[PDB]
């Protein structure tokens, strides 16, 4: 198991980025600490 | 307004640590691309009509609902066979699909893209009732198939664009239909107006969870309708299935159903089973000379093996038994047929179609076996009379004009279409029809600008009458999967297989007085 954590080049995690983690596909949106859902490569979507 | 994350390292190790690994990614600007999905709801095309649709046409048009007993119906069939299934050609929805500009890989600066989708037509013993009910409810089922096809098209588009540098800022729809794809198209537009959750589900299942801005179910940019016929036939008189309620088809187009809506209408479509759902008064509607498949396409070219040759009963053939001495031209059926012929020769509905073929009254005379009268010395004959129209090699070039009118309307609405080139020789107009097409295009502009189109003159309407097909006729067809009650007209599906009988329908019978039934909104 495990997961990913999305941050900027400077250390500010990104709150509501979409993601797609593939090992089977587990889609979702990162948490307030920019953390994926627990489960691999991750594809991050776009935000407004 | 949109942002993406460029990821240097994007992989990790699973384990019992269950460790969470930072993924530093820089914040990149993201384009907002307006993605338009072209929804193309066809009618019948380069396909034959399935049995269920043809049997649906029995409703209200069987030989029993008319005063045609089974003996007279078989005599009508014999008459037609002695004077002289159908596969159609590519419709205008096919050509609009081929010409709808597709976007596969976006450019570095492209902020608007187009993808396209094609949905086929509705019609293309135990199951037979279920099949006729499937055709009866075909509009909503086709909108559902459109949702699945939208998912597939979005998957293909985002498979051509891997690791996107853009966000889809809007999902637009260009919905095009021909008649039962036109009701379907209208239904689809209403589902987009009602923001149906199935549409948003399909967009999400095609984008695979990717964020898209705008209304979650999208918006309709252009609604292009060719001849809205919600139902071709019915189930009201079918004993097996009439219990089912009408399908929840939404055909009313409120001022926010789309940004631009355009309908072309067949001015010379007169069949009973093909009644118009008109948008006149609410949205721009162009009435154009021609039949149903002369507005939406579907007639094979002159030189094909499937060339359209019209040998049509323009009156219901009428038979009566008389004495063999009696002259065929001194019979009630002949007088009725001649009355119908002289009515049709003055009818303005066929004013421009009849001068391009021969209109005659055709007489059939057979012998009648009656031994009882033979002993009395009376020999007897069955004399039937009908009105026959014969026209050969009807060109299909007026659906290209209707195509160009719809292309002009859509291009005004903002839709991008590939140019019609000399490469497309199926879309090239005869010289006789070139200037007229311009006039037709101008007429479309007039109805789109709210004005009144400059109508075609009678010389121009004659030249167009070379190209319009007579689709309403009294030719009889038969099927062995039904039995129609001779007294009530109720249809009974043969649920255990054909019983060897023949049930007779006039599938393309004209509406009464040769005036099409129009349902306004």
């Amino acid at each position: 198991g495990g997961g990913f954590i999305l941050t900027d080049e400077a250390g500010v995690p990104q709150p509501s980025t979409p993601y797609r983690l593939t090992t089977d596909i587990l889609q979702g949106i990162t948490d307030e600490n920019g953390k994926t859902a627990p489960v691999v490569k991750v594809e991050f979507g776009k935000v407004k | 307004k949109y942002q993406g994350y460029d990821v240097t390292d994007a992989t990790h190790k699973t384990s019992i640590h269950n460790d969470w690994k930072v993924v530093v990614a820089k914040k990149k600007p993201a384009r907002g691309v307006t993605l338009t999905i072209g929804i193309f709801f066809d009618g019948t095309g380069n396909n034959r009509e399935n049995t269920a649709s043809r049997l649906m046409k029995f409703n209200e048009c069987s030989a029993a609902r008319q005063g045609v007993n089974q003996k007279d119906a078989q005599s009508c069939e014999d008459f037609l066979k002695e004077i002289n299934s159908y596969r159609g050609y590519y419709s205008n929805i096919h050509w609009l699909n081929i010409l709808y500009h597709p976007d596969q890989v976006l450019k570095k600066d492209q902020t608007s893209a187009q993808i396209k989708t094609y949905i086929s037509g509705i019609g293309t013993g135990m199951g037979l009732g279920t099949s006729i009910l499937d055709i009866f409810e075909g509009v909503v089922t086709k909108t559902d198939e459109a949702m699945e096809r939208i998912t597939q098209a979005l998957s293909e588009f985002m498979g051509f664009n891997l690791s996107p540098d853009f966000c889809i800022a809007k999902i637009q729809f260009d919905v095009f239909g021909f008649s039962r794809g036109a009701a379907a198209a209208r239904h689809f537009a209403n589902r987009v107006m009602e923001q149906d959750p199935a549409i948003a589900r399909a967009i999400a299942k095609g984008l695979r969870g990717d964020f898209y801005d705008g209304k979650p179910s999208g918006e309709v940019r252009f609604l292009g309708l060719f001849d809205t016929v919600a139902a071709i036939g019915g189930i009201s008189n079918f004993f097996d299935i009439n219990g089912r309620s009408n399908p929840g088809v939404k055909l009313e187009l409120r001022p926010s159903v789309a940004k631009k809506v355009f309908q072309i209408t067949a001015m010379n479509e007169y069949r009973y089973n093909f009644s118009l759902n008109s948008i006149k008064g609410m949205w721009p509607e162009l009435a154009l000379p021609g039949a149903h498949s002369d507005i939406g396409g579907g007639y094979n070219p002159v030189g094909s093996p499937l060339q359209e040759n019209e040998s049509l009963f323009l009156s219901c053939p009428e038979f009566e038994i008389v004495s063999d001495d009696t002259r065929e031209m001194d019979t009630r059926v002949y007088r009725k047929a001649e009355q119908v012929r002289k009515m049709l020769m003055t009818l303005p509905a066929l004013k421009h179609i009849l001068p391009h073929g021969k209109l005659t009254t055709k007489i059939r005379s057979i012998g009648v076996n009656n031994s009882n009268q033979r002993r009395a010395g009376v020999i007897q004959k069955q004399v039937g009379a009908a009105v026959f129209f014969e026209r050969m090699a009807v060109p299909n070039d007026w659906a290209n004009v209707c195509l160009r009118v719809m292309l002009d309307a859509a291009q005004e609405a903002g839709v991008l279409f590939e140019p019609i080139r000399q490469t497309n020789t199926e879309l090239q107009l005869p010289s006789e029809l070139i200037f007229l097409a311009d006039k037709a295009i101008a007429q479309g502009k007039a109805v789109r600008l709210g004005q009144e189109p400059q109508a075609f003159t009678e010389e121009e309407l004659y030249i167009i009458g070379k190209y319009t097909h007579c689709s309403a006729n009294w030719n009889i067809e038969s099927d062995g999967n039904l039995w129609v009650d001779p007294t009530t007209g109720e249809i009974f599906i043969h649920r255990f297989g054909p019983k060897g009988n023949k049930a007779f329908v006039f599938p393309n019978k004209p509406n009464d007085r040769w005036i099409r039934s129009v349902w306004y909104m």
